[PDB]
RNA sequence: CCGAGGGUAGGGCCCGUGACUGGGGCGAAGUCGUAACAAGGUAGCUGUACCGGAAGGUGCGGCUGGAU
RNA sequence: GCUAAUCCCCCAUGUGGACCCGCCCCUUGGGGUGUGUCCAAAGGGCUUUGCCCGCUUCCGGAUGGGCCCGCGUCCCAUCAGCUAGUUGGUGGGGUAAUGGCCCACCAAGGCGACGACGGGUAGCCGGUCUGAGAGGAUGGCCGGCCACAGGGGCACUGAGACACGGGCCCCACUCCUACGGGAGGCAGCAGUUAGGAAUCUUCCGCAAUGGGCGCAAGCCUGACGGAGCGACGCCGCUUGGAGGAAGAAGCCCUUCGGGGUGUAAACUCCUGAACCCGGGACGAAACCCCCGACGAGGGGACUGACGGUACCGGGGUAAUAGCGCCGGCCAACUCCGUGCCAGCAGCCGCGGUAAUACGGAGGGCGCGAGCGUUACCCGGAUUCACUGGGCGUAAAGGGCGUGUAGGCGGCCUGGGGCGUCCCAUGUGAAAGACCACGGCUCAACCGUGGGGGAGCGUGGGAUACGCUCAGGCUAGACGG
């Protein structure tokens, strides 16, 4: 545009829309499992992945990964979320932490132990 | 016409490129100082007061280097660079601790002071900013 | 439970009445020094008026007026009285 | 009323103060009106003290209060010697 | 806080002798004569093209290694010589040398830059009389790096102090022998220091 | 010092009070371009002696009324329609601008 | 007199929620046909109008970003 | 019902000050003078015809404020019209003082596309983070200003408050009670609870510095100086140094020859984190007292929370390592297990019986009392482009005129000097940042000194360019 168009006008300053909107702002929410169930991922990968929908504190209901093998979550299970999608399960934007609250972590793991929340075996 | 300035500053574009040897560009005072600094620089050969069908105009005699060899014989420009910087559109002022160096000292920015037209080298000389009208290199 | 600050309100009571009576009595006699003023009688305009400024000028002694306020009601006042005269005349004392 | 007075600087069991005029109402380390010195109680330099006794003297003209153990330093430089 | 580990490997690594064990590093037992190439399971096997990235990690971990200092530590010398006003290579260089544990390597007190930390560490060092036990210290020109008096009968610093008898140091430094005593005379050059590294390439890793 | 302001007076339908338009231009502090701005300034007359058109100094002044800080300090020039007009001609145009 | 606020009455804006309903996004492992890309088997696209289970068709006018 | 005073009041005195009116100077209510009128007070203690602490009126200083003005200060125009104390006037009230600040009357004004009004968000700045700069983000800690003290309203006292630990009232809430009635306000220091992903001791001392009161001794001070807990951040330090095999065992790989972990370990010598014992601060010398003179000056003394701490000396034990990663970007590869499963994933993508990409292992790379992850800010993003981008077919020319505001504008001369340029000068607090030196053994941290900047105020100067005013021209434009 010329300079006078800007001097009318100026530049749109354009925001980051959030990735992580059910945090409000914080680096976790804590929440509590209403279904724990498996869902299957899209093309082209196949798959049964391990799925819980969270009613948070911050007064929403998400979907959140649970990583690593194994879990022991179920309806009424309290769990603290992180942000993070799953390329690969639309809807899904958070995962479950593992080895906090009501989360245990691996079992047997031993690489890549502080992700998956694992103590240092003896 | 908005802008003879730029204009003239583009007539000599458009006839450098095509290797002319002169063109004419209406006259006007404050062109003269401006061709005044491009001659005494050496980036024209100079200019004449001429009179086109009665008009008052001024011919600017361009300066090219040597004929080149290989596939482009077209010789090597002397003005390479010529562009406005201040413009009607949006004027550009300079105090003497802000005027460049075009070009790393190789190059010659024209400035109009209230001691007249000059160089950046003559306006730090003389201590004098003022609108920034063109870079030559 | 308890305070020096007890005995400071005690304190700003005991104030409030002085202040209070001090302004109370130079509103009553500034006025009237107006109105006799008004219908002057200029002997006892002027009578109260000097009484109206004494009793100014002694609240200003301590902490019921300023300075500058007990200043400004003494211009208003003598600037009211004389210019109700002499709507009649003439102003038998002083001042001024 | 103005004062006179040692403004602490420096850190923690490391005091360095600034010999200082300021209203009496500031907080000790706040807005001073002006600086006239500065003082290292530990003496660990070739002048732990200094005191423009020039404007030093001003503020005592105009009407400065010291402090106590200002005075005591102000002293060490000569501002009441007559 | 520094590396503790195996130290051949890391000359193993580098392909080139770091001198970090002081005189098994001239022995024929030396790991760099008997089996030059990197350690673990694949070191036999025929090298890769390294990247530009990898080129330049490795020359600076060269120079890391060397002086056997923290990346920390490393890279707040680098981005001080970097502010610096000057050739950034040069200061960072010297600053490196400046260090108290490495000059009291240089004086030959210690064979190695390890020894001379434990050395200094542990208080058997001075500087212009004053004990100091820092291996980080930044020793300047005119200064004085002895053997602490207190420790100047002891086996290993005489040992040590025997074989440079008579020994040169590098230009920057002198050595009064028997009295046990050095001098930092100036801070040093890349010509002084001809160290096996381009050290224009650690300034090309840490302006990516 | 006591700030001063050149402008005409673009309303006088006040009691002793006339309305001062004030330009000024100044470099856009980021587009470098010149720009103007104005801003009307309500001006002491206790002489109702200034009228529309005229081009007056105003001065920085003790406050008179609520919008009253500035009393007129002399004339300048007079027959200023022409700029009297151009504030007029936009104000009207607004009208054309509404839903 | 003014006056915190309380009461009565009527407006304006915003948020959450609602039997039911509209289309949208994604899923993919289904049913129907095959509208577009080749002259895509009726050249295509298009504003509008009327119509058809659906893609879409037709009328009117426009474009070529249409093969021969 | 009694009584005291530095409590209140009355009278005198008037240096002086206050007000009215006149005159002179001045110029918004600044200074001066003339008549009149009006206004002062408080004593106490000693070493007692002299001192000190006080009290009264006035001028001045200094410091701290109030008020006013120019300029700057976020998002939505899917908020476009707003306004009756509204805008101005007169007169009054009110104040320390200007003002619709308040009131009465008079007039019909005031504001807005240069964004009024309305909606949303936010305490603002010094600075802070980032960035090549321009810019972007941010305002926690420290410094300055503002605002608030359960939610509201209000005034009183006072130099100063509409007062966090003062008063009155209303409301919400809570508690005590002898059931008649009463009380409370941690956004002070700790501490409890609730909420949350998450944020500390119901510690010590007034020794220092600072504040209030006091002639002084001294008293008070959750300001403060310190100690406590949290790897929360940065900085420093340790878990050892040297020697030590063509190279133990174990584990991994293997073409079964061998290769790897690896000088790594063992082992030898050497040093000696911790811990033990002895000594032990700086921070603190003023106020005070003596002489002098209660001054100048010189003497003398009391006093340390931290702390028996740092630190010094002597002795003296080899004395925690963990985390991420190794398809590509990106530095680091093999074996097994699994077989589109279980799983990985920042993007591209891995996995369907020989997976450097899943899981373990061996090995390797990178950091190290840390290492990773999540969130958010700037950068890479010249991807809102001022520096520094674009619009035939990639996203992008308004369907076309006409024209309002606005932006922009030909040749010559002169006037003014608005922009613009230069010089001087004031301001640009301290901290921070930057260069130097210095102090804690280094550093972090901290002290001392140095260098400026924009921006704005004032004074002086310049006139090419833009602007403005005046005169002239005909090449643009318009008419014949
Ligand atoms: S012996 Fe050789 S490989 Fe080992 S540390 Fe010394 S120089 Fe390096
Ligand atoms: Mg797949
Ligand atoms: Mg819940
Ligand atoms: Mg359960
Ligand atoms: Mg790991
Ligand atoms: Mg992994
Ligand atoms: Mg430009
Ligand atoms: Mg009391
Ligand atoms: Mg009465
Ligand atoms: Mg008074
Ligand atoms: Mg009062
Ligand atoms: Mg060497
Ligand atoms: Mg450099
Ligand atoms: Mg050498
Ligand atoms: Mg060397
Ligand atoms: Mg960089
Ligand atoms: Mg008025
Ligand atoms: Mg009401
Ligand atoms: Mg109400
Ligand atoms: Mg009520
Ligand atoms: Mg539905
Ligand atoms: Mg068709
Ligand atoms: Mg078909
Ligand atoms: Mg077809
Ligand atoms: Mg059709
Ligand atoms: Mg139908
Ligand atoms: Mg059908
Ligand atoms: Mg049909
Ligand atoms: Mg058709
Ligand atoms: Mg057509
Ligand atoms: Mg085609
Ligand atoms: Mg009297
Ligand atoms: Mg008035
Ligand atoms: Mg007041
Ligand atoms: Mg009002
Ligand atoms: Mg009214
Ligand atoms: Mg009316
Ligand atoms: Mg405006
Ligand atoms: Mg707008
Ligand atoms: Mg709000
Ligand atoms: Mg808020
Ligand atoms: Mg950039
Ligand atoms: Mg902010
Ligand atoms: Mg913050
Ligand atoms: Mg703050
Ligand atoms: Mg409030
Ligand atoms: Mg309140
Ligand atoms: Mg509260
Ligand atoms: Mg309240
Ligand atoms: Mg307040
Ligand atoms: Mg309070
Ligand atoms: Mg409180
Ligand atoms: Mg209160
Ligand atoms: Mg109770
Ligand atoms: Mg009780
Ligand atoms: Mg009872
Ligand atoms: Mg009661
Ligand atoms: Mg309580
Ligand atoms: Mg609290
Ligand atoms: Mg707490
Ligand atoms: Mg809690
Ligand atoms: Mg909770
Ligand atoms: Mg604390
Ligand atoms: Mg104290
Ligand atoms: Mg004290
Ligand atoms: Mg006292
Ligand atoms: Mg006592
Ligand atoms: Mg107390
Ligand atoms: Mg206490
Ligand atoms: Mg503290
Ligand atoms: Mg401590
Ligand atoms: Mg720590
Ligand atoms: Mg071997
Ligand atoms: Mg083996
Ligand atoms: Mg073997
Ligand atoms: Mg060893
Ligand atoms: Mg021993
Ligand atoms: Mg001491
Ligand atoms: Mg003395
Ligand atoms: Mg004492
Ligand atoms: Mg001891
Ligand atoms: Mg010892
Ligand atoms: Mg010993
Ligand atoms: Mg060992
Ligand atoms: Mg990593
Ligand atoms: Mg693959
Ligand atoms: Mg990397
Ligand atoms: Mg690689
Ligand atoms: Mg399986
Ligand atoms: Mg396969
Ligand atoms: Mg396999
Ligand atoms: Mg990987
Ligand atoms: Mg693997
Ligand atoms: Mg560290
Ligand atoms: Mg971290
Ligand atoms: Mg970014
Ligand atoms: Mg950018
Ligand atoms: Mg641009
Ligand atoms: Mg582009
Ligand atoms: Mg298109
Ligand atoms: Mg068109
Ligand atoms: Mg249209
Ligand atoms: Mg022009
Ligand atoms: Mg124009
Ligand atoms: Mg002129
Ligand atoms: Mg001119
Ligand atoms: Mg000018
Ligand atoms: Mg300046
Ligand atoms: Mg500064
Ligand atoms: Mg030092
Ligand atoms: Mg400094
Ligand atoms: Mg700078
Ligand atoms: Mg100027
Ligand atoms: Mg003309
Ligand atoms: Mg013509
Ligand atoms: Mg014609």
């Amino acid at each position: 545009p010329t300079i006078n168009q800007l001097v009318r006008k100026g530049r749109e300053k354009v925001r980051k829309k959030s990735k992580v909107p059910a945090l409000k702002g914080a680096p976790f929410r804590r929440g509590v499992c209403t279904v724990v169930r498996t869902v299957t991922p899209k093309k082209p990968n196949s798959a049964l992945r391990k799925v819980a929908k969270v009613r948070l504190t911050s007064g929403y209901e998400v979907t959140a990964y649970i990583p690593g093998e194994g879990h022991n979550l179920q309806e009424h299970s309290v769990v603290l979320i992180r942000g993070g999608r799953v390329k690969d399960l639309p809807g899904v934007r958070y995962h479950i932490v593992r080895g906090v609250y009501d989360a245990a972590g691996v079992k047997d793991r031993k690489k890549s132990r502080s992700k998956y929340g694992t103590k240092k075996p003896k | 016409l908005t802008d003879p300035i730029a204009d003239m500053l583009t007539r000599i574009r458009n006839a450098t490129r095509v290797y002319k040897e002169s063109t004419d560009v209406p006259a006007s005072r404050f062109k003269e100082e401006i061709l005044r600094i491009l001659a005494r620089e050496g980036f024209i050969k100079g200019y004449e007061r001429v009179d086109v069908d009665g008009k008052p105009y001024l011919r600017v005699y361009l300066k090219y280097g040597p004929r080149r060899q290989g596939p482009d014989p077209r010789p090597e420009q002397v003005i390479h660079h010529i562009r406005r910087i201040s413009k009607p559109g949006r004027r550009v002022y300079v105090g003497v601790k802000e005027i460049p160096r075009v070009r790393r000292g190789l190059g010659i920015a024209i400035l109009s002071t209230s001691k007249g037209v000059l160089t950046d080298r003559e306006a730090r000389k003389l201590g004098v900013g003022g609108e920034l009208i063109c870079e030559v290199w | 439970r308890n305070l020096s600050a007890l005995k400071r309100h005690r304190q700003s009571l005991k104030r409030r009445l002085r202040n209070k009576a001090k302004k109370s009595a130079i509103k009553t006699l500034s006025k009237k020094a107006i109105q006799l003023a008004q219908e002057g009688k200029a002997e006892e305009a002027l009578k109260i008026m000097r009484k109206a400024e004494s009793l100014i000028d002694k609240a200003a002694k301590g902490s019921t007026l300023h300075k500058n306020a007990a200043a400004r009601r003494k211009s208003r006042l003598m600037r009211k009285v004389r210019q109700l005269l002499e709507a009649a005349g003439a102003p038998l004392i002083g001042g001024g | 009323m103005v004062k006179i007075r040692l403004a602490r600087f420096g850190s923690k069991h490391n005091p360095h103060y600034r010999i200082v005029v300021t209203d009496a109402r500031r907080k000790r380390d706040g807005k001073y009106i002006e600086k006239i010195g500065y003082y290292d109680p530990r003496k660990t330099t070739p002048d732990w003290l200094k005191v423009d006794v020039e404007r030093a003297r001003y503020w005592l003209s105009v009407g400065a209060q010291p402090t106590d153990t200002a005075r005591r330093l102000l002293r060490q430089a000569g501002v009441f010697r007559q | 806080g520094r590396y503790i580990g195996p130290v051949c490997r890391l000359c193993r690594r580098e392909g080139v002798k770091l001198y970090l064990k002081g005189e098994r590093c001239y022995s024929p037992k030396c790991a760099m004569e008997r089996r030059p190439y990197p350690p673990g399971q694949h070191g036999q096997k025929r090298a890769r093209r390294p990247s530009d990235y990898a080129v330049r990690l490795r020359e600076k971990q060269k120079l890391r290694r060397i002086y056997g200092i923290s990346e920390r530590q490393f890279r707040n010398l680098f981005e001080e010589a970097s502010k610096k006003k000057g050739v950034t290579g040069s200061v960072f260089l010297g600053l490196l040398e400046s260090r108290l544990d490495n000059v009291v390597y240089r004086l030959g007190f210690a064979v190695s830059r390890r020894q001379a930390r434990q050395l200094v560490r542990h208080g058997h060092i001075t500087v212009n009389g004053r004990r100091v036990d820092l291996p980080s210290y930044r020793v300047r020109p005119g200064d004085e790096i002895a053997v602490a008096e207190k420790s100047r009968n002891l086996e290993l610093i005489r040992q040590n102090l025997e074989a440079m008898k008579g020994r040169k140091v590098g230009p920057w430094l002198s050595l009064d022998v028997e009295g046990m005593k050095g001098k930092f005379l100036r801070l040093p050059d890349r010509e002084d220091l001809a160290l096996p590294v381009n050290e224009q390439l650690v300034i090309e890793f840490y302006s990516r | 010092p006591k700030k001063v302001l050149t402008g005409v007076v673009v309303s006088d339908k006040m009691q002793k009070t006339v309305t001062v338009l004030v330009e000024r231009q100044f470099p856009h502090p980021l587009y470098g371009k010149v720009i103007k701005r104005s801003k009307k300034y309500l001006a002491h007359d206790p002489e109702e002696k200034y009228k529309l058109g005229d081009v007056v100094e105003i001065i920085e002044s003790r406050p008179i009324s609520k919008r009253k800080r500035f009393r007129v300090l002399r004339l300048v020039e007079s027959g200023r329609m022409d700029l009297v007009e151009k504030y007029l001609i936009r104000r009207q145009n607004y009208e054309s601008l509404s839903k």
